[PDB]
C-alpha cells in the first residue's frame, strides 16, 4: 500500500501493455511521448482524475496498428 | 519502633485492627543489618542452574501465553478479556523485572558478568528504565532507609510541616499543588504513584550529577530505553494503531507499575514504623529490621513474581541469591521472630493505605488522614490569626 | 612602544576643531568638552571621528571617562603604542 | 524570567552547551507531532521519523550537558547530523502524507519543520562545533613536500604508494 | 571541586588550541575598509618600531597557522576550485575593478551602520527614562563603542534593553561576546 512506506525519489512507474489500454480507454491518460531508438517505448502522463493522481508511467510498445486511433479517439 | 513495651493483647488488637498478623516488639539501638548475615547457613549462597532457568522461563511463558491469546482475538473481545490478558502480561513482566533487578546488584550470575549485564539491560529496557541509574538509586536507598529528608528514592511521606508551609504560601487550600496532592494521595491512583518514580530517573538527563569517570557508562544506560522507545514503540503503533497500542503496551505497563508501587509502599510504611530524622535517633539496623513489613501472597503469585515480596533477607545479606530468599526468611523468622512485622495482601490493607494513613506527623510520630489533618491545622490557622490580633 | 605624543596632540586638536566648527586656537590641551559646545551625542561622534582618522580601536572602559582633550590624546597614544604585541 | 540582582544570568558559564534546551524542546516537538499525525491520518512514516529523530535528539541533548568532555562534543555532532537529515528529507523528497492529486501541488518544498531544523543547524555552527578536529582525510605527499622531517615524509610516501621513489632531498 | 591535589580559588577552564588566525594588524573592528597598503598609526611611531607590519604578514601567511586551517576535508577540496578560479583563472584587471566597486559599497554600508548606532543611543537613553521613571536621560558610551565594533551577541542586547526598561541602571553592561570557533564535522567539512 501507499500508507505503509516512506515517500522516496519520484521515478517512472511501469505498465505492461494492458492497464495502459484500460487506462487510455477510461479517459485517464492525458499525454503521451514516444521515445526509444526504434520508437517503441512510451512515457505516459496521467491526469488528476485518475486513481493515484498525476504520475509518469513507462510502457513498452509491441507493434499494434490500432493504437493511434484508440489514442486520438479519447482526447 | 512506635509501640514499645506493652502486653500481647494491645499488640494483637492493633494487629487485626490494621490488618497485620504479627506486630513487632523493640530492637536495641547501635547495630547494623549486615550483622545477621552470620545467622545464615552457608549453603544458601550456592549457585545452581535449575532455579536460574526456571526463574527466567516461567514469566516468559506467562507473557507468551497472554500475547498469543490476545493476538488470536485481537479486537473482537470485550473489555474484561482485555483486562485479564493485560493483568497476566503485567505480572509476567514484573517477574522478569525482578530478575533484572537481581542482575543490577550483581548477584544473579556472577561467573559471567558481561552476560548478566547484557541480560539486565535487555530486561529493563521495555519498562523504559536504565540499569546503571537503577543500581545507583537502589544503593542510595539501602544506605538511607527510613531517614527523614534523605530517602528520596522511596515512599517518602508527606509531612505535616511542609504541608503547613505550602498552605501558608498558597493562601488557602485551593492552589494547584494542593489539588495535586489531594488527588494523588486520596484516590486509588496512589497505587500507581510509582510512575512518578519513573520520571525522576533520568535525572534531568543531566550528566552533571554523576562522577566524570562514568559518563560513557551512564550514557549507554540511557540509550537502551530510548532505542526501544525509538525503534519498537513506532512499530507497535504502526502495526496496530492507537487501540493496538493501548492494549498491547499501555495496559501491561500500568499493571506492572501497580505491582512495583504496591510492593514498595506496603514494604516500608505502617503506623508503628517511625521516620526519624538524621541525628535524631536514626539507627541503621533498627530501620532495616524493625522498620520493614513482609507481604505474603498466594504461592502461584509468588512463583510468578520470583519471590519479589521477600525483601528483608536481601537487606542483611546483599549477596543472597533470589531463589534462596524464601528459605532464608524462615531462618530469620526463628531468631528475629518477636521483632518482625508481617501482613497478608487483602482489601482491608489497601483501603487503609488509601483512606487512613495519608499524612505523617512527627510530634505524634504517626499517620493521620489528610482531610482531618488539614482542617485541624486550618483551625489552628484561624487560632493563630486570632493570636495575630495584635 | 614609543609614540610622538606631540604629533598625536596636534592631530587630535585639528580633528576636534574640524568636527565642532571652532578654530584651532580655542582648542586647548586642557579644555574640557562641555564648554567647547559638546553634548553627549557628540562626545561620541568625536570618538568615532578620532578612530576613523587614526585607524585604531579605543579601549571602551577608559573611553567612558573622557572629558578633556589631553585624555583623548593619551588614550590614543596608549592605543597606538600597544599595537605589535 | 527576570532577576533584578543579576539580570545577565543566561550569559554565564554554567557548564553545558548553549543549544541544549532547544535540542530537547525540538525533540519533544518532533515526537509529539509525529505520533499525533500518524494517529490522525493512518500513515506510518510520520511516527517512525518523528520518534526516531526524537530518540536521537534526546540522546544528543543528554550528552550536551557537559561540553568540556569528549562526549560533550560528539553530542553536538550527532544533533547537527540529525537536523541536517531532516532538512534534506523535507526539501528534496518531501513527506508521504503530503501527496496531492496534481503534480506541482505535491512538490517537495521547505515548510516549518525544515525551517526549525535549519535554524538549529545554524545555531550549532555559530555557538561551538569545533571538537575532534584531528579526524580528516590523511595527509598527502603534497603536504609533506616541504616538511623538515625525513622519517615522516618517508612514512607518508610509503602509505600512498611511492615507497621506491628516490629522496634526493 | 574535583582537584585532588591543587585547586586555586578560581576553577581551571581547559583552554584549547585557537582555530582561526587573528585579525591582521591593519584592519579595524568596524565595517569600513582597511587602507590598501600602509595603516595610519604607522606615522606616529619610531622607525625601529614599525617592524610589526611585515612581522604580522609573516605570521599570518607562513608561520602561525593553527593546524585547523590545514585540515583536508571534502568541503575544502571544492572551495579549492572556487579560490583557484578567482586567483589563476581571472585576469587581475577585472579583479581590480571589482575591488574598487566593493570598496565603495563597504563605505556606504559603514556610513549606514554608524547612523543606526547613533539612533540606538538616543533610543536607549530614552528607554532609561521610563525605566528610572524620573531623571536619568544619559546613555553609555561604552555600549556605543561596543556596538560599533560588533562585540555584543543579540541576547546581550536584549537583556540590556530589559535591564534598562526595568531598573534604569544605564551602567550595568552585559559581559562581552567571545569569538566563534571554526566549525568542523569530520571528513565532511
Ligand atoms: C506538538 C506540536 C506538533 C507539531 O507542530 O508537529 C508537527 C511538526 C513536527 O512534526 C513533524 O512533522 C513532519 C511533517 O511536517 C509537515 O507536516 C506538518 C503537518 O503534517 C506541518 O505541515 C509541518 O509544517 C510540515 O513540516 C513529520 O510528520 C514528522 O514526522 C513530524 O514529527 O512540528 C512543526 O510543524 C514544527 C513547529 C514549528 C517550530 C516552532
Ligand atoms: C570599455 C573599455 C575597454 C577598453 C579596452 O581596450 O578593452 C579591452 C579590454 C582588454 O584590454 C586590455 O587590457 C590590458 C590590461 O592590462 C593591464 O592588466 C593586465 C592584467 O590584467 C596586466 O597587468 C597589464 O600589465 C596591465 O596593464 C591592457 O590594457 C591592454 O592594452 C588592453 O588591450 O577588455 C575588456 O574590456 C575586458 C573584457 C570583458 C569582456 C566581457
Ligand atoms: C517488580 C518487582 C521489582 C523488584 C524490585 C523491587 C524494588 C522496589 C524498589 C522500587 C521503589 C519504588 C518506589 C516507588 C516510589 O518512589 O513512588 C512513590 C513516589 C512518592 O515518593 C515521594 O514522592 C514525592 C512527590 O514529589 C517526592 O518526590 C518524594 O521525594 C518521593 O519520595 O511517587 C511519587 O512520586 C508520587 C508523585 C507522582 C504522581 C504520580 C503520577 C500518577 C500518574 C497516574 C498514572 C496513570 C494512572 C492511570
Ligand atoms: C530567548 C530565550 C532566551 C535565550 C536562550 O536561549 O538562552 C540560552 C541560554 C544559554 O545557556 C547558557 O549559555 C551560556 C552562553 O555562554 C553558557 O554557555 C552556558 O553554558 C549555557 O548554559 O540558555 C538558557 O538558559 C535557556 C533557557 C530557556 C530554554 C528555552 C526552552 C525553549
Ligand atoms: C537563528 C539561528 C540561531 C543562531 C543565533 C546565534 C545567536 C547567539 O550566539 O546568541 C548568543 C548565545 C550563544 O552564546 C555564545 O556562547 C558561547 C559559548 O558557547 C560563548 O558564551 C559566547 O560568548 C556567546 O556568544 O546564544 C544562545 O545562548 C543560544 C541561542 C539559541 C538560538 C537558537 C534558535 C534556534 C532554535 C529554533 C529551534 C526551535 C525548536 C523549538
Ligand atoms: C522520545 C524522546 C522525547 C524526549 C522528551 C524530552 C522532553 C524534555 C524537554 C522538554 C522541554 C524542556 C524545556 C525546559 C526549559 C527550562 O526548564 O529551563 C530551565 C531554566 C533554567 O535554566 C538553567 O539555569 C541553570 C542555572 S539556575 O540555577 O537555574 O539559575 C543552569 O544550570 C542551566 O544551565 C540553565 O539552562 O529555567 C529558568 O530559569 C526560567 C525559564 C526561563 C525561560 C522560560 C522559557 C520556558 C518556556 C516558556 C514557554
Ligand atoms: C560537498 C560539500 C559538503 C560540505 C557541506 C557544507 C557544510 C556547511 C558549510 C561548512 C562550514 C563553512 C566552513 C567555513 O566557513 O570555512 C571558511 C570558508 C573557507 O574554507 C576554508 O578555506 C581555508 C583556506 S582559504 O580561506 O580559502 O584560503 C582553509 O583553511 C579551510 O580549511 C577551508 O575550509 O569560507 C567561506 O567563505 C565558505 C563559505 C561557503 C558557504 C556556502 C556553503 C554551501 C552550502
Ligand atoms: C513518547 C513515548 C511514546 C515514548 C517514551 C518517551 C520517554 C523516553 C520520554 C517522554 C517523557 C520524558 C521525560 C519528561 C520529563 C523529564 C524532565 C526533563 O528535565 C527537566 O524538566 C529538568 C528540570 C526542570 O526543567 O526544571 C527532561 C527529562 C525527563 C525525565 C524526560 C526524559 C524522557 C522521557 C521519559
Amino acid at each position: 500500500s501507499v500508507k505503509t512506506a516512506w515517500r522516496t525519489q519520484e521515478v517512472l512507474r511501469e505498465l505492461s501493455y494492458t492497464q495502459l489500454w484500460a487506462l487510455v480507454g477510461e479517459g485517464h491518460v492525458a499525454r503521451v511521448r514516444f521515445y526509444g531508438p526504434e520508437k517503441n517505448k512510451v512515457m505516459a502522463t496521467t491526469r488528476a482524475s485518475a486513481p493515484g493522481g498525476e504520475r509518469l508511467c513507462k510502457v513498452v510498445l509491441p507493434p499494434d496498428p490500432e493504437l493511434l486511433d484508440h489514442l486520438v479517439s479519447n482526447g | 519502633t512506635s509501640l514499645d513495651g506493652l502486653p500481647e493483647t494491645q499488640k494483637y488488637v492493633y494487629a487485626d485492627e490494621w490488618g497485620f498478623s504479627r506486630v513487632g516488639a523493640d530492637f536495641p539501638p547501635g547495630s547494623h543489618p549486615s550483622l545477621f548475615s552470620q545467622l545464615l547457613p552457608q549453603a544458601l549462597f550456592a549457585f545452581d542452574a535449575r532455579a536460574a532457568v526456571a526463574a527466567v522461563a516461567v514469566p516468559l511463558a506467562a507473557m507468551a501465553a497472554g500475547y498469543g491469546w490476545l493476538w488470536y482475538m485481537h479486537s473482537i473481545a470485550p473489555v474484561w478479556q482485555q483486562a485479564l490478558c493485560a493483568a497476566l502480561i503485567g505480572t509476567g513482566y514484573a517477574g522478569l523485572f525482578k530478575v533484572a533487578h537481581e542482575c543490577a546488584m550483581m548477584r544473579f550470575i556472577p561467573q559471567m558478568p558481561g552476560l548478566q549485564a547484557a541480560l539486565g539491560t535487555l530486561l529493563m529496557a521495555p519498562a523504559l528504565y536504565s540499569l546503571p541509574s537503577w543500581r545507583l538509586h537502589h544503593l542510595h536507598h539501602l544506605l538511607h532507609t527510613n531517614m527523614l529528608w534523605q530517602d528520596v528514592w522511596g515512599w517518602h511521606p508527606l509531612t505535616k510541616v511542609e504541608l503547613a508551609d505550602e498552605m501558608v504560601r498558597s493562601g488557602g487550600s485551593g492552589g494547584a499543588a494542593m489539588a495535586a496532592a489531594r488527588l494523588v494521595l486520596t484516590t486509588p491512583i496512589k497505587l500507581f504513584a510509582s510512575v512518578g518514580h519513573w520520571l525522576r530517573s533520568w535525572d534531568g538527563l543531566d550528566l552533571r550529577h554523576f562522577h566524570p569517570a562514568s559518563y560513557v557508562e551512564v550514557l549507554s544506560g540511557w540509550a537502551a530505553p530510548l532505542a526501544f522507545a525509538g525503534l519498537v514503540l513506532p512499530a507497535v503503533v504502526s502495526a496496530g494503531g492507537l487501540s493496538g497500542f493501548v492494549s498491547c503496551y499501555l495496559a501491561p505497563w500500568l499493571v506492572f507499575h501497580f505491582w512495583l508501587s504496591v510492593l514498595s509502599l506496603t514494604a516500608h510504611t505502617a503506623p508503628h514504623i517511625p521516620w526519624r530524622a538524621e541525628g535524631d535517633g536514626w539507627d541503621a539496623g533498627r530501620a532495616a529490621v524493625a522498620g520493614t513489613v513482609t507481604l505474603r501472597l498466594p504461592r502461584p503469585l509468588e512463583v510468578l513474581l520470583n519471590n519479589a515480596n521477600y525483601m528483608l533477607p536481601q537487606a542483611v545479606a546483599p549477596g543472597l541469591p533470589m531463589w534462596s530468599a524464601p528459605a532464608a526468611y524462615a531462618v530469620l523468622a526463628a531468631r528475629l521472630g518477636p521483632y518482625l512485622t508481617e501482613a497478608s495482601m487483602s482489601l482491608k490493607l489497601l483501603t487503609n493505605h488509601v483512606t487512613r494513613w495519608q499524612i505523617y506527623d512527627e510530634e505524634a510520630h504517626t499517620y493521620r488522614p489528610m482531610e482531618e489533618v488539614v482542617d485541624e491545622i486550618e483551625a489552628d490557622l484561624q487560632q493563630l490569626a486570632a493570636a495575630a490580633q495584635q | 612602544a614609543a609614540v610622538d605624543k606631540a604629533k598625536v596632540l596636534e592631530d587630535v586638536r585639528s580633528i576636534i576643531s574640524t568636527q565642532l566648527g571652532t578654530e584651532l586656537e580655542k582648542v586647548a590641551p586642557e579644555a574640557k568638552f562641555v564648554d567647547l559646545g559638546a553634548d553627549s551625542l557628540d562626545t561620541v561622534e568625536i570618538m568615532m571621528a578620532l578612530e576613523e582618522k587614526f585607524e585604531i580601536a579605543l579601549e571602551e572602559e577608559g573611553a567612558e571617562k573622557i572629558a578633556t582633550v589631553q585624555d583623548a590624546a593619551d588614550m590614543i597614544a596608549a592605543q597606538i603604542a600597544a599595537k605589535g604585541n | 524570567w527576570w532577576r533584578e540582582d543579576d539580570p545577565y544570568w543566561p550569559l554565564r558559564d554554567w557548564g553545558d552547551h548553549p543549544m541544549r534546551w532547544w535540542t530537547l524542546a525540538f525533540a519533544a516537538i518532533m515526537a509529539a507531532g509525529g505520533l499525533a499525525t500518524s494517529v490522525a491520518t493512518g500513515y506510518v512514516e510520520p511516527v517512525q521519523a518523528g520518534l526516531g529523530a526524537g530518540a536521537l535528539l534526546a540522546l544528543a541533548g543528554a550528552a550536551m550537558s557537559d561540553a568540556r568532555c569528549v562526549p560533550g562534543a560528539l553530542g553536538v555532532k550527532l544533533a547537527w547530523a540529525v537536523c541536517a537529515l531532516i532538512v534534506l528529507k523535507e526539501v528534496s523528497v518531501g513527506w508521504q502524507h503530503k501527496r496531492k492529486r496534481r503534480l506541482a501541488a505535491s512538490a517537495p518544498r521547505l515548510e516549518l519543520t525544515g525551517l526549525a531544523a535549519a535554524a538549529l543547524c545554524a545555531g550549532y555552527m555559530l555557538t561551538d562545533m569545533s571538537g575532534m578536529g584531528e579526524v580528516a582525510l590523511p595527509p598527502n605527499p603534497g603536504a609533506v613536500f616541504k616538511s623538515p622531517d625525513v622519517a615522516y615524509r618517508a612514512s607518508v610516501w610509503q602509505k600512498w604508494g611511492y615507497g621506491q621513489v628516490q629522496m634526493r632531498v | 571541586t574535583s582537584a585532588p591535589f591543587i585547586s586555586p580559588m578560581t576553577p581551571y577552564v581547559p583552554e584549547e588550541e585557537p582555530t582561526r588566525t587573528p585579525p591582521s594588524i591593519k584592519d579595524t573592528g568596524t565595517l569600513r575598509p582597511a587602507s590598501e597598503w600602509y595603516p595610519q598609526w604607522m606615522q606616529y611611531r619610531r622607525r625601529e618600531d614599525n617592524y610589526v607590519f611585515w612581522q604580522d604578514k609573516f605570521m599570518r601567511c607562513s608561520t602561525d597557522i593553527p593546524w585547523a586551517e590545514k585540515r583536508w576535508t571534502l568541503f575544502s577540496t571544492v572551495w579549492y576550485l572556487v579560490q583557484q578560479l578567482r586567483f589563476v583563472g581571472t585576469p587581475p584587471a577585472l579583479r581590480y575593478v571589482a575591488f574598487l566597486g566593493w570598496r565603495a559599497l563597504m563605505f556606504q554600508v559603514y556610513a549606514a551602520h554608524k547612523a543606526l548606532v547613533l539612533w540606538q543611543c538616543k533610543l536607549d537613553a530614552g528607554l532609561a527614562r521610563i525605566g528610572s521613571g524620573g531623571a536619568t536621560a544619559t546613555f553609555s558610551k561604552t555600549m556605543a563603542l561596543r556596538r560599533l565594533h560588533w562585540r555584543n551577541s543579540p541576547l546581550a542586547e536584549a537583556l540590556y534593553a530589559l535591564n534598562l526598561y526595568k531598573t534604569g541602571r544605564v551602567h550595568l553592561l552585559p559581559p562581552v561576546a567571545k569569538p566563534i570557533p571554526r566549525p568542523t564535522f569530520f571528513w565532511l567539512f
